């Protein structure tokens, strides 16, 4: 399996283990979609993990019926704990309106993180190429700093 | 009946009373098969004193909530009051699973003795091996009989194990 | 014989039929049920290696052509469409039981004990709003999966056939899907015997004679 | 039978009484299959009753709810009534996978011990049959060697 996006400058098709058949093109799409969603998610996280201490914490509450203020969210693993549960759940409600709206079953673009959002997508097939594979290693970068922050959350005791 | 096995060096085809020796063909296979499982269990009962004496007692308790230890136990004709209740239970329903779970009636595998458990690993295609250890099955079957129920007599008039 | 109209169950003529769901079109069943449960995943050594049915639950199905010609009663299909089910949330079950005793995760109530813990959750604030969040995910795991027209023994998918195998099982060339499907129906009613036992120790104490300290 | 793999250059043949018989090489094999499993075990349990002396016993609890640790559980055959009683039921059900996942009897891949492991092997069919003969002559010595070492945990007080 090559020219699927996947292999960059400083490295080829990387699997010491990976995809330990070098077949099977079905669970080969789902961990296309698995790797990229992560990725996004990821890339979202580490943002959402630099922008509260570089820009300083929401103005508002996010709870008027509980008292809480975003400047009293620890930022961190620990706003798992202070944020409402009301609020984590209306978060699991956007994420179900992110992933149920538009079909992701395989063969379907949404299995390619084609979820039609577009924005900042090219014209060229080669731009194309360059946009996908920048978010894609984007993504990667992502996925190792945001597990990252996670274990220097986990062992430090605070954001940093 | 004389070309069976059983049948050996120091007697020969042994029946001093009149118990077969008139055909009874079916009669003699119910009485091999009761001789073939008596000398089995009789077997295991000869181990289960000896055992107790030459080694020791198990090294735990057969009654956890209870606290029986295994060691306080006696042997012989004295822990059939000491082994709980439930613990009887539990060994006569495996042997009550043993005599159920193969079929033993007339003419299939289980009336001959072959009760399914196949450990003893005896080969196919080599014959006159496993004759050998079936007739020793026998005769050790046959031993330990007679063998446990001496012991049976000697717990009792002794009034404890040996 | 009778008019097409004025067709309803017992009249002569009358085509079963199955259409529960209000925006699905009619189903009209086959007896089946003892042809499908001559062929069915099961029955295995324990049994004598006949498909143990005493009191004839998968040929009620069948009698229903005979009762009023309406489907009363399920089809072998959703027998073993519930089995697998009952099996997998048993196991879930079990599991949970001997789990939260020693294990706590979220803001719920602390309580150990398995018989309360449901209650306590519904009477937390932070709790309510979990069970909800688990409740909607069940609904929604369940309703996209309705199987349901396994009732009258059309499922188009094999018993317990959700989408879900995230690894390479049900399409590797080895690993036959036959042993793998009995291992989890009959792990499943050991899951259910072991529920069942839970249950009853926490009613009858001392009933099982392992779960005396359990709750 | 002296070209069926062990023979190894200490001694020959050794069989001061057995297989002297009839041959019978369906029960040699039978013999062989149960030499290969002893190895494999006896191998493995001379490792992990040497191991927990050679480097410390493992880093954790081995049972959270009861409170166990892995350093708190006496090496050796006082093992036995230390770990959990679950803890030896999934033993003996891993064990039980092992022994009832790929088939082992007659005429079989598994009744001469090939049941897929390939991690230690080699595509030179002579240096195929060196490696076997080792397997097999390892495992006799562990045969042994975890004998004289149960034997040494319960005749003295503890493990050495
Ligand atoms: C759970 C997370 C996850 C998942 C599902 C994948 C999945 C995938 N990665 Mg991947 N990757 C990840 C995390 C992940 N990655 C992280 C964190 C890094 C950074 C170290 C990488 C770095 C990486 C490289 C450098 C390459 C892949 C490639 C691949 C694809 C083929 C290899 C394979 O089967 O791996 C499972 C596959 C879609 C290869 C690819 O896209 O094919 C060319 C490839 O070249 N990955
Ligand atoms: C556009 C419609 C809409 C509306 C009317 C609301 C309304 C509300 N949201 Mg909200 N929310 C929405 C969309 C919406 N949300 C979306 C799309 C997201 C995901 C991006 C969120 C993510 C979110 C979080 C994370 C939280 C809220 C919370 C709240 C409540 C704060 C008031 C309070 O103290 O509890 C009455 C309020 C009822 C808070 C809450 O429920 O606190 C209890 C909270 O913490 N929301
Ligand atoms: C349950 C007991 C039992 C049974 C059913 C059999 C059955 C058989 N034996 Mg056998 N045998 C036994 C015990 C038994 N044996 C013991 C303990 C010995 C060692 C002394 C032998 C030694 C022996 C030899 C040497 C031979 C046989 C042979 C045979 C076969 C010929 C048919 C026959 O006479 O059996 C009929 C079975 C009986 C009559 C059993 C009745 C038991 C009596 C009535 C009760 C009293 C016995 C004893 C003295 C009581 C002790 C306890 C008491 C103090 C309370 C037959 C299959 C022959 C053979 O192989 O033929 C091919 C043969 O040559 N047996
Ligand atoms: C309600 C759960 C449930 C359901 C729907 C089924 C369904 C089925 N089982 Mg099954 N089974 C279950 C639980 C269940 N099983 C449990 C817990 C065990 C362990 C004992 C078994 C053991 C078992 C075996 C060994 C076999 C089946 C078979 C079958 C199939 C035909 C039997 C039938 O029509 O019964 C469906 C109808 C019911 C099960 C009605 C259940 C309602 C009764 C009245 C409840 C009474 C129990 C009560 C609580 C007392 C508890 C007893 C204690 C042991 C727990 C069918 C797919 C056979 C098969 O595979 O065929 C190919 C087969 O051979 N089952
Ligand atoms: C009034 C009864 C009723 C009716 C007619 C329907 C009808 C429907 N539901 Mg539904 N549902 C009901 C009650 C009902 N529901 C209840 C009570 C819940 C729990 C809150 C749900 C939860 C639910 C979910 C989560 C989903 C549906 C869906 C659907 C649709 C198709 C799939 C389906 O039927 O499977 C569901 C079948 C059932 C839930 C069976 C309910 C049977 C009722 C409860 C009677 C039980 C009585 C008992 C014997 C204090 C002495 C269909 C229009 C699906 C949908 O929207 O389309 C895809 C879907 O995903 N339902
Ligand atoms: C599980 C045990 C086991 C088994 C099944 C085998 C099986 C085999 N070995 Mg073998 N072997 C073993 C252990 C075993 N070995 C050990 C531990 C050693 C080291 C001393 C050896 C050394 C050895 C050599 C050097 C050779 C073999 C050979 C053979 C093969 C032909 C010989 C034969 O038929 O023996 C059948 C198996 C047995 C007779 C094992 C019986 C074990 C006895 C009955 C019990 C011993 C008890 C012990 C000494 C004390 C334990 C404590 C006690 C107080 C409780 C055969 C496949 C030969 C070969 O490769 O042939 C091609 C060959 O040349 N073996
Ligand atoms: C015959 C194979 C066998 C058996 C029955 C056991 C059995 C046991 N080992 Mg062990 N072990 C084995 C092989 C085996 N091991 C091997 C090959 C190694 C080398 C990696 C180890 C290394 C090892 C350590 C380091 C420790 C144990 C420990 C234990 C005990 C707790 C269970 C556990 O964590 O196991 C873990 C087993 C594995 C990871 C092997 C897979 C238990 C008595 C623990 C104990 O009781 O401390 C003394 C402990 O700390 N084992
Ligand atoms: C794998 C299934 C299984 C379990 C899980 C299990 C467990 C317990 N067995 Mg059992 N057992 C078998 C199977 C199982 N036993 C089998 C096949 C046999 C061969 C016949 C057998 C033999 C005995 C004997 C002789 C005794 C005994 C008892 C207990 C006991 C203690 C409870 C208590 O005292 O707390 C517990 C927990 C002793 C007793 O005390 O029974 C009240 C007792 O004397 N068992
Ligand atoms: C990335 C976004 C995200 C975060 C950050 C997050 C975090 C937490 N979730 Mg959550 N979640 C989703 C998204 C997120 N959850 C999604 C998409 C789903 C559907 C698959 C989902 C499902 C559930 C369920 C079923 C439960 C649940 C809860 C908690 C909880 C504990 C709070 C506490 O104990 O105070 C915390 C911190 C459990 C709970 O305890 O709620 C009272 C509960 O039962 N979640
Ligand atoms: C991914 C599947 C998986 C899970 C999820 C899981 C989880 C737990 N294992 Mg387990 N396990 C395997 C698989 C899994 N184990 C496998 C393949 C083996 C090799 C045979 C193995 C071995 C042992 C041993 C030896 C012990 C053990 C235990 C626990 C335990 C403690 C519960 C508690 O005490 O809180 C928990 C939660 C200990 C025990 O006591 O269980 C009651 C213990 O002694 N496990
Ligand atoms: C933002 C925010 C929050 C958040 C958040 C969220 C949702 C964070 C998300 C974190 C996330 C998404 C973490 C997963 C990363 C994926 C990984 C690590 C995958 C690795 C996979 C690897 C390393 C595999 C590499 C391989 O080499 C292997 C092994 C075999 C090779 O052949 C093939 C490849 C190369 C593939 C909180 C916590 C809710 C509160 C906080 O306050 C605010």
């Amino acid at each position: 399996f090559e020219n699927e996006l996947g292999v960059q400058a400083p490295t080829g098709f990387f699997d010491p283990l990976g995809l330990s058949s070098d077949g099977s093109i079905d669970n080969f799409k789902r961990r296309r979609a698995s790797e990229i969603k992560h990725g996004r998610v990821a890339m979202l996280a580490t943002m959402g993990y630099m922008t509260p201490e570089i820009t300083g914490k929401f103005p508002g509450y996010l709870s008027y019926s509980q008292s809480i203020k975003f400047a009293d969210v620890p930022n961190g693993l620990a706003a798992m704990s202070k944020v409402p549960v009301l609020g984590w759940a209306q978060v699991a409600a956007y994420g179900a309106v992110c992933e149920l709206s538009q079909d992701q079953s395989p063969g379907t673009p949404g299995a390619a993180g084609d979820f039609g959002f577009k924005v900042i997508t090219s014209e060229d097939e080669e731009t194309l190429k360059r946009k996908l594979n920048s978010e894609l290693a984007n993504g990667r970068l992502a996925m190792m700093a945001i597990i990252g922050l996670f274990f220097q959350d986990g062992l430090t005791g605070g954001a940093y | 009946f004389e070309n069976e096995r059983g049948v050996q060096a120091p007697v020969g085809y042994w029946d001093p009373l009149g118990f077969a020796r008139d055909g009874n063909v079916a009669l003699f296979k119910i009485r091999r098969a009761t001789e073939i499982k008596h000398g089995r269990i009789s077997m295991l009962a000869a181990m289960g004193y000896i055992t107790p004496e030459v080694t020791g007692k198990f090294p735990g308790y057969l009654s956890p909530s209870m606290g029986l230890k295994f060691a306080d136990i006696p042997n012989g004709l004295a822990a059939i009051s000491k082994v709980p209740g439930y613990g009887w239970a539990q060994i006569l329903g495996w042997m009550a699973f043993c005599e159920i779970s193969v079929d033993q009636s007339p003419g299939k595998p289980g009336a001959a003795g072959d009760m399914g458990f196949k450990a003893f690993k005896v080969t196919a295609d080599a014959p006159e091996t496993t004759e050998k250890k079936l007739a020793s099955e026998l005769a050790n079957g046959r031993l330990a009989m007679m063998a446990i129920i001496g012991m049976f007599f000697q717990d009792g008039l002794t009034g404890s194990a040996w | 014989a009778h008019p097409k109209h004025m067709l309803v169950a017992g009249v002569r003529g009358y085509e079963m039929e199955w259409q529960p769901i209000p925006g699905d079109a009619v189903k009209y069943p086959k007896p089946n049920s003892e042809e499908m449960f001559k062929t069915m995943i099961g029955a295995d050594v324990e049994t004598g290696g006949e498909a143990w049915d005493p009191l004839g639950f998968h040929k009620l199905f069948d009698r229903n052509f005979d009762f009023n010609m309406l489907p009363v009663y399920p089809h072998v299909q959703w027998l073993r469409e519930a089995e697998i089910k009952h099996g997998r949330v048993c196991m879930l079950a079990f599991i949970g039981c001997f789990a939260q005793a020693g294990y706590h995760i979220g803001s719920y109530p602390v309580q150990p004990d398995w018989s309360k813990a449901l209650a306590e959750c519904y009477a937390s604030p932070t709790g309510a709003v979990g069970l909800f969040q688990i409740s909607v995910l069940i609904g929604w795991i369940e309703g996209k999966n309705y199987n349901g027209d396994a009732w009258v023994g059309m499922s188009e998918k094999e018993p317990g056939d959700l989408g879900f195998d995230p690894a390479g099982f049900t399409k590797n060339p080895d690993f036959d899907l036959k042993k793998a499907q009995l291992q989890e129906i009959k792990n499943g009613r050991l899951a259910m015997v072991g529920c069942a036992s839970i249950a009853a120790n926490h009613f009858i104490p001392g009933s099982v004679p392992l779960l005396t300290g359990f709750y | 039978f002296e070209s069926e793999l062990g023979a190894q250059a200490p001694l020959g043949f050794f069989d001061p009484l057995k297989l002297t018989g009839d041959g019978s090489v369906e029960a040699f094999k039978r013999r062989r299959q149960s030499e290969i499993k002893h190895g494999r075990i006896s191998m493995l349990a001379a490792m992990g009753y040497m191991t927990p002396e050679i480097t410390g016993k493992f880093p954790g609890y081995l049972s959270p709810s009861l409170n166990l640790k892995f350093a708190d559980v006496p090496n050796g055959l006082a093992a036995v009534s230390k770990v959990p009683a679950a803890g030896w039921a999934q033993i003996l059900g891993y064990m039980a996978y092992c022994e009832t996942s790929q088939d082992q009897s007659a005429g079989t891949p598994g009744a001469a011990g090939e049941f897929g492991f390939k991690v230690i092997t080699s595509d030179d069919d002579e240096v195929l049959k060196r490696k076997l003969a080792s397997e097999l002559a390892n495992g006799r010595l562990a045969m042994m060697a975890i004998i004289g070492m149960f034997y040494q945990d319960g005749l003295t007080g503890s493990a050495w």
